[PDB]
């Protein structure tokens, strides 16, 4: 489709509490003498 | 006459440093990097354009994801936003985020196959066709990325035998 | 601290008269046995970050947040400490064009 | 083990009640509830963590 | 008086939000993930 | 063990398992599950850092041990925070000795306190004389005086000099 | 070095456009909520956060 | 109601780029309980090279 005309939405979201967001774990020569 | 005192600290700081260079010259693999040729090549890859206005642009990206996340001219300008500046990494996860909000989209797959790499685009044609069958343009992405002869003629053979109808 | 101040300009005024005040030839033994161990340990030396250093952006951005963390929300800030947040809100901002001018600092900038 | 340790605290924690006392009194207050220091911020008190036997 | 006389260990908050977090994104990818080894050049049953 | 066991059947560590070790785990409260912890975990000398730290700004840091986020927060004193609440006659006992009663506010739940917040700004959005700066950090002091002024005013608290304020 | 005398603004007449400019740039107006309340029930942060 | 309030081109291109061209937007002001519109409309020009964020 064309959908001429898309409005934003431009707020302050996404607080993170220094924490993965879902439960499952968000883990993921040589100095030398000739 | 007069007394330097600078002057026998000064040759004896020259004599120390001689004798350490004298002792460092048996050394076995110490490094050099030429400043030379670090400060030449250092505009090698030398420029986005603004960064506020860059950051601006990826703001209003964001917001029009946000409010609407099955709009695939929204999911590729979030996707050209994200390849034109910063890393193709999180380009693909955000073609990969629109083509998973909206589903049979044609232009969405195309972001999708030009955003991550080959071995990332067979699967991205795999469920573009799975999820919208019959397009040519997920056909010839799919054939354009096979790099062989026999993969290029059965993909092909899978598009005559799903779009007979593709001149 | 004035005392202070002046007790170490003398000390370094005596250092300079005096000359270094270890002897070269412990100074040579010391380096000798420093190159020993490194030999017997391997070491291979760390070199210039290189242009296209993989964690380059990490231990920059690490850097940044290390250094800002000093500057704890007070009642206001001197005009060095405010020109100080300035650029690291900047480093912040285009951390490429930041570590090109690290380099270029650390390559050239000897005084 | 430093009782020694344990008196300072208990020294400090008194010299600290009486600067504050002394802060919100001219005088010297007879016997000031702990209540005054002891209590947490969100109470309205001066929230003290003290390691003193502090009886209520 | 004990050693860990008043001693809590704290517990994770917003544990449920972080576990439907996570149900929904195993969810919303239970499509992709059943055809993430599926291709359409090497597999007899992709189109089926 | 936990993250062997889930590695097992391929999946990611859930914060359900072993949630309450939180507060425990080998760095102080582990804190794996905390947000950049590939990042932080790159950058490495954190101790070495926070020691000679010292040398490097003017302000004294009683941790000087450890980072909280770098090692986690090494203690939970919530409990004694409560402990100290009950222990003090509770809620209603401790605002008893204070000046609650009279504000006829009869929700203990609801009411909120302005933290440096009862004037304007207390004229901190000026540029005025030290003298009104000191006078507006001892304005706090009033009011914590007033707030506490019931226990603190009683005649058995201070030597007996009594006095009416006028009319 | 002088020092400059005990003396302040007489008196304000203008706003919006003329000294509001300044008021929103310079002094900018904060969030001033979320970060003045104490919510004097209930305890939001650690005991000993900080 | 000013949702809407924002407006842009978000148009793709046909290659280089997406048009990046911001429409004029408005607000929405209806009094059903009098039956009355008022409609003020904000320029493009206005949200436009201001540098701002959205708040």
């Amino acid at each position: 489709d064309e959908t001429y005309g898309v409005n934003v939405q431009f707020e302050s979201d996404e607080e993170e509490g220094d924490e993965d967001v879902y439960g499952e774990v968000r883990e993921e020569c040589t100095l030398s003498a000739n | 006459g007069e007394l330097d005192m600078r002057k026998i600290g000064q040759a004896r700081n020259t004599l120390m440093d001689m004798r350490l260079s004298q002792v460092s010259d048996s050394v076995s693999g110490q490094t050099v990097v030429d400043p030379k040729g670090y400060l030449t090549d250092l505009n090698s890859m030398i420029p986005g354009g603004d960064i506020n206005d860059i950051k601006k642009a990826r703001l209003l990206l964001k917001s029009v994801r946000e409010t609407n996340p099955h709009h695939p001219p929204a999911w590729i300008a979030s996707a050209r936003l994200e390849e034109v500046t910063g890393k193709l990494q999180v380009a693909r996860n955000l073609i990969m985020k629109g083509t998973e909000m909206c589903p049979k989209s044609e232009d969405v797959w195309l972001e999708a196959a030009r955003l991550q790499p080959g071995d990332t685009a067979k699967a991205v044609v795999a469920q573009a066709v799975r999820h919208l069958p019959q397009s040519v343009r997920i056909y010839i992405r799919a054939a354009e990325l096979e790099t062989d002869i026999r993969a290029k003629k059965r993909v092909l053979r899978k598009a005559l035998e799903h779009v007979p109808n593709s001149v | 601290t004035r005392l202070y101040l002046k007790a170490e300009q003398e000390r370094q005024h005596n250092y300079l008269k005096d000359g270094p005040y270890i002897t070269a030839e412990e100074a040579v033994a010391v380096y000798t046995t420093t190159v020993h161990w490194l030999e017997s340990r391997r070491f291979s030396p760390i070199p210039f970050p290189p242009l296209s250093y993989k964690h380059d952006t990490k231990l920059l951005i690490l850097a940044l947040e290390r250094l800002k963390e000093a500057y704890s929300v007070k009642s206001r800030l001197n005009q060095s400490q405010r020109e100080e947040l300035g650029l690291i809100e900047q480093a912040y901002d285009n951390p490429h064009e930041a570590l090109s001018r690290i380099k270029r600092h650390l390559l050239t900038q000897r005084a | 083990n430093t009782q020694e340790l344990l008196d300072l605290l208990v020294k400090c924690e008194n010299k600290i009640q009486t600067r504050i006392k002394i802060g919100l009194n001219s005088k010297m207050p007879s016997r000031f509830p702990p209540v005054v220091f002891y209590t947490p911020k969100e109470l309205g008190g001066l929230g003290m963590l003290s390691m003193g036997h502090v009886l209520i | 008086t004990r050693m860990g006389d008043k001693a809590q260990r704290t517990k994770p908050q917003m544990q449920e939000e972080r576990r439907a977090k996570r149900r929904k994104r195993d969810e919303d990818r239970h499509d992709i993930n059943k055809m993430k080894g599926y291709t359409l050049l090497s597999e007899g049953i992709d189109e089926m | 063990l936990k993250r062997q066991e889930a590695i097992a059947q391929n999946r990611r560590l859930t914060l359900e398992d072993l949630e309450d070790s939180w507060d425990r785990g080998i760095p102080r409260i582990n804190t794996l599950f905390q947000k950049d912890r590939h990042t932080l975990a790159y950058d490495k000398g954190w101790r070495v850092r926070t020691d000679f730290k010292q040398y490097q700004v003017l302000k004294q840091n009683p941790f000087w041990w450890t980072h909280q986020r770098h090692d986690g927060k090494l203690w939970n004193l919530n409990n004694y925070r409560t402990d100290m609440i009950q222990a003090l006659g509770g809620v209603e006992g401790i605002l008893e000795h204070t000046l609650f009663k009279g504000t006829y506010f009869p929700t203990w739940e609801g009411l909120f306190w302005e933290k440096a917040s009862g004037f304007e700004e207390s004229m901190k959005w000026k540029k005025l004389t030290n003298a009104q700066r000191s006078g507006l950090n001892q304005i706090p002091n009033r009011r914590f005086t007033l707030w506490w002024s019931p226990t603190i005013n009683r005649a058995n608290v201070y030597v007996g000099f009594q006095v009416q304020l006028d009319l | 070095k002088p020092l400059p005398a005990p003396l302040d603004g007489q008196r304000k007449k203008r706003g919006g456009r003329r000294y509001r400019k300044m008021k929103e740039r310079l002094g900018l107006t904060e969030i001033r909520k979320q970060a003045n309340r104490m919510s004097f029930g209930e305890i939001e942060e650690d005991a000993y956060q900080e | 109601d000013d949702t809407n309030v924002y407006r842009v081109t978000i148009h793709k291109t046909f290659e280089g780029n997406l048009t990046t061209k911001p429409i004029n937007g408005a607000i929405f002001i209806f009094n059903p309980r009098t039956g009355q519109l008022f409609l003020k409309i904000i320029h493009t020009s206005v949200w436009a090279g201001q540098k701002r964020l959205g708040q």
